[PDB]
């Protein structure tokens, strides 16, 4: 959305792209989706605290 | 050079730049690539072949309603999903959104004839 | 976007960021990837086959 028209994508499928962008394959996110989501939520809560 | 920094050298994916002298300054003409004419497709994190999960190597799985193709994420170039397009990373039990489809083997038809 | 600049947007491999307005400023929440639970292995530059 910052380089042209906004192209919709599911958030897990976008986190897959952002994992690929750092050198980690897509299956790492897809197989550990629940753990990654829980870690993200816990990190946000700890930021608030 | 070509910069990957977002919005550093123009709105869009930077292609190149041209300098021009101006009174007491410089003028950069930023030539950039902007996507256009979007189209909506049904997508899938992975495709479940026989007892295996296939993820696209460099691309994304889309569907035109009936068939499943693998394309590049920045330009609609649908390709038939084969073994060279994807890679196997286990079975179809841990991926949420895995879709049943056939991955065509590029070697077996030639070997059988 | 996603930046490959080191330590520009957090300690680790940058994944994403979220802006939040604050009085007379902006607060970025940087979501990054950090390796953990390392293990030792024996490595080799190349492998000689036939
Ligand atoms: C989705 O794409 C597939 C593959 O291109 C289309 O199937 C082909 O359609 C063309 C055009 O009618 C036919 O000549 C081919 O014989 C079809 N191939 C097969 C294997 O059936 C399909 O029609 C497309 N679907 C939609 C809804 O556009
Ligand atoms: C994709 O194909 C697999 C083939 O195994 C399907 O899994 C079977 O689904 C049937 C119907 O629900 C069950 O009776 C079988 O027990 C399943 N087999 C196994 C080995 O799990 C799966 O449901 C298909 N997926 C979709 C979305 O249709
Ligand atoms: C990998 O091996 C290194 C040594 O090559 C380990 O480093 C040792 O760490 C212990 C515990 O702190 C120290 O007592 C040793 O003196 C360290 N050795 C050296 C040579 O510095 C390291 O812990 C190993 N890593 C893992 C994850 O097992
Ligand atoms: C395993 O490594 C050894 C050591 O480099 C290789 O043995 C050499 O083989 C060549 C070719 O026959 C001989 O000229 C050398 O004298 C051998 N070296 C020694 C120290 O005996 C061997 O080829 C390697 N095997 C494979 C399959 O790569
Ligand atoms: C389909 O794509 C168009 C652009 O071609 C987009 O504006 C629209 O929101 C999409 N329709 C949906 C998501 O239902």
């Amino acid at each position: 959305f910052g380089a042209g028209p906004a192209l919709q994508i599911p958030f897990p499928m976008q986190m897959a792209y952002r994992f690929n962008g750092i050198g980690v394959t897509q299956n790492v996110l897809y197989e550990n989706q629940k753990l990654i989501a829980n870690q993200f939520n816990s990190a946000i809560g700890k930021i608030q605290d | 050079g070509q910069s990957k920094r977002v919005d550093f050298c123009g709105k869009g994916y930077h292609l190149m730049s041209f300098p021009q002298s101006a009174p007491h300054g410089v003028v950069f003409l930023h030539v950039t690539y902007v996507p256009a004419q979007e189209k909506n497709f049904t997508t899938a994190p992975a495709i479940c072949h026989d007892g295996k999960a296939h993820f696209p190597r460099e691309g994304v799985f889309v569907s035109n309603g009936t068939h499943w193709f693998v394309t590049q994420r920045n330009f609609y170039e649908p390709q038939i999903i084969t073994t060279d397009n994807t890679f196997v990373s286990g079975n179809c039990d841990v991926v949420i959104g895995i879709v049943n489809n056939t991955v065509y083997d590029p070697l077996q038809p030639e070997l059988d004839s």
